[PDB]
RNA sequence: CUUGAGUCUCGUAGAGGGGGGUAGAAUUCCAGGUGUAGCGGUGAAAUGCGUAGAGAUCUGGAGGAAUACCGGUGGCGAAGGCGGCCCCCUGGACGAAGACUGACGCUCAGGUGCGAAAGCGUGGGGAGCAAACAGGAUUAGAUACCCUGGUAGUCCACGCCGUAAACGAUGUCGACUUGGAGGUUGUGCCGGCGUGGCUUCCGGAGCUAACGCGUUAAGUCGACCGCCUGGGGAGUACGGCCGCAAGGUUAAAACUCAAAUGAAUUGACGGGGGCCCGCACAAGCGGUGGAGCAUGUGGUUUAAUUCGAUGCAACGCGA
């Protein structure tokens, strides 16, 4: 488990932080469930909100078959 | 007529049939074979063995192009997904890649459920 | 599920890597679910029925540790 | 049956050639419990089969079995109301049982007069892939090829 | 007067709502390239599509509609409902520390508003799906189920309709009455110790006809409202009101029955599930059904063709 955003006192997940964001998407570009990454429900919503913002700016891929 | 030595095998594995198309890397189809055209009709057509025979004929059908290595793009849920890839390796192609390209809407309304 | 056949990997292990990579992505699970329209009423019932049984099995297993068979 | 409990029944070996294989052939040929009658037919066919190829009494019967023994057959099975014929590998003991049975029923429906000769002509025909038994073998094998797709439950 | 009710200050989470914009995937179609004989569909088929070049694959374009993953007996909303991302307008809930008002409250017939889907009107749009419809099957028949297509509709704007198993089949408000395990969202003090809101399951007393409910009560009580009085006839007729219509709403009676009903119990049954068995299948061998005759029966005939047995379990049976 160990939601790392609660342990590091995060306040926003900042879609620009691609190094952090790529740890929560699979090889095919899909958001990983909080049941797998142990993220707490509050930050998982911010995490998904951040990832969809980075996908729009092409900082992250929607799929692996682009 | 023309030599290539670098092809892509598109396996189209549906529940009812398997279509094997060997294209060149720019997508120009060199040859193709289907399970339905291999002498398998109806129930036989949807079998991994029939899809295997389809790959054997598509390897023969693109023989004069001298293809040495091949990429494998598998599309669809049908029984002849993995059956076709082993038959393409068995024919004598060196498989460079195996990728899934099955389309997923992120879409249109699917047809209504069958009441059988 | 993209697989690159790496250097000095036999085919059978490389093909096993492909089937495993496809199941993690759930491509076959997603395809079968999308071939027929699922009413919102039924997609919510199957969602509720899945949770209700996974909860009951968790409860009914825990008291199995509290009970002997012989 | 629903419970395996089928220890076979010892079978004495052919009195003349001491061949446990050939005793079963007599048993397959036998009618009405008339074993003495069947052994005479088998013995007079084997001598005729031997002196027609000169090989020997026993392995002339063995080389005919080779062309009749199946290696694969279909078993019935229904899936959606329709019947799926599933090819299945014949085990070694049943390969001999089918070979002997095919030869005898191939012989029985022949035009020769005496079954002794009538059998030897079939055992001779199978020696070069010509008779009805080898025809009945190739008919089984092609169906196991036509139905080869269904080799899984 | 301040405890009920409300106002203010700081923050929190949220698919709450209305407007606008935009992204990626996918389907379809259009044009072009490669290519050649099938594709599609089914339990199996056929209708259909294809040598006028399909399907497959690639390139570019058009268009509509829905937002995979996240996603969660998670969240928000009075309910109906609400899900990509961004902006604009806007509603509510909640928490901490106080300040303020000073019963300003609760409930609510009539009335007003909101209210899924289908449907109606006017004008757009139309990819996919798909009532109607057409064909192919299946079938004794098949106004179906299945297949191939396919129009209204589904989408947008504005208006109407006002009904749903609109369900927690559980009116709203307030108080009190053992616990356990979670979810979600604040907050205080030092992962621990508390304290609030909402929510899921289990369970005690109690209650219940039982099933079950059980601090989110179906427990113990108080305030107000709605509704019921056997089944059918019937939420029907007539009338009124409402609606463009479809219809909604309010709402009988004659007549008829002696029950209708709820919950649980024991069986039996299921084209429910699980586990077993049996010449039950499977694997084999020999028969019967054809022939002649023997024998029994049915029927017919007769003066009488004595009576009885007459699915399995009568018919070389009483005999
Ligand atoms: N896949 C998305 C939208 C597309 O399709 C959904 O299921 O709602
Ligand atoms: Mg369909
Ligand atoms: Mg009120
Ligand atoms: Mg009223
Ligand atoms: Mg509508
Ligand atoms: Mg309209
Ligand atoms: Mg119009
Ligand atoms: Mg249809
Ligand atoms: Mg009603
Ligand atoms: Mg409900
Ligand atoms: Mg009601
Ligand atoms: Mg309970
Ligand atoms: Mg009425
Ligand atoms: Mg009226
Ligand atoms: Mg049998
Ligand atoms: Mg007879
Ligand atoms: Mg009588
Ligand atoms: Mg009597
Ligand atoms: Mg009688
Ligand atoms: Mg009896
Ligand atoms: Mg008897």
């Amino acid at each position: 488990k160990f939601c790392r955003f609660t342990a590091e006192g995060v306040q926003e997940i900042d879609y620009k932080d691609i190094a952090t964001l790529k740890n929560y998407i699979t090889e095919s570009g899909k958001i990983v469930p909080s049941r797998i990454t142990g993220t707490r429900a509050k930050y998982q919503r911010q995490l998904a909100r951040a990832i969809k913002r980075a996908r729009y700016l092409s900082l992250l891929p929607y799929t692996d078959r682009h | 007529r023309k030599q290539v030595s670098d092809g892509v095998a598109h396996i189209h594995a549906s529940f009812n049939n398997t279509i094997v198309t060997i294209t060149d890397r720019q997508g120009n189809a060199l040859g193709w074979a289907t399970a339905g055209g291999s002498g398998f009709r109806g129930s036989r057509k949807s079998t991994p063995f029939a899809a295997q025979v389809a790959a054997e004929r598509c390897a023969d059908a693109v023989k004069e192009y001298g293809i040495k290595n091949l990429e494998v793009m598998v599309k669809g849920p049908g029984p002849g997904r993995e059956s076709t890839i082993r038959a393409l390796n068995a024919a004598g192609f060196r498989i460079t890649n195996i990728t899934d390209v099955t389309p997923i809407p992120h879409g249109c309304r699917p047809p209504k459920k069958r009441r059988v | 599920p993209v697989i690159k056949v790496r250097e000095n990997e036999p085919f059978d292990v490389a093909l096993r890597r492909f089937k495993r990579s496809c199941e993690k992505a759930g491509v076959l699970a997603e395809v079968r679910r999308r071939e027929f329209y699922e009413k919102p009423t039924t997609e919510r019932k199957r969602a509720k029925a899945s949770a209700v049984k996974r909860h009951a099995k968790k409860l009914a297993r825990e008291n199995a540790r509290r009970t002997r068979l012989y | 049956p629903r419970r395996r409990v089928i220890g076979q029944r010892k079978i004495l070996p052919d009195p003349k050639f001491g061949s446990e294989l050939l005793a079963k052939f007599v048993n397959i040929l036998m009618v009405d419990g008339k074993k003495s009658t069947a052994e005479s037919i088998v013995y007079s066919a084997l001598e005729t089969l031997a002196q027609r190829s000169g090989k020997s009494e026993l392995e002339a019967f063995e080389v005919a079995l080779e062309n009749v023994r199946p290696t694969v057959e279909v078993k019935s099975r229904r899936v959606g109301g329709s019947t799926y014929q599933v090819p299945v590998e014949v085990r070694p003991v049943r390969r001999n049982a089918l070979a002997m049975r095919w030869i005898v029923e191939a012989a029985r429906k022949r035009g020769d007069k005496s079954m002794a000769l009538r059998l030897a002509n079939e055992l001779s025909d199978a020696a070069e892939n010509k008779g009805t038994a080898v025809k009945k073998r190739e008919d089984v094998h092609r169906m196991a090829e036509a139905n080869k797709a269904f080799a899984h439950y």
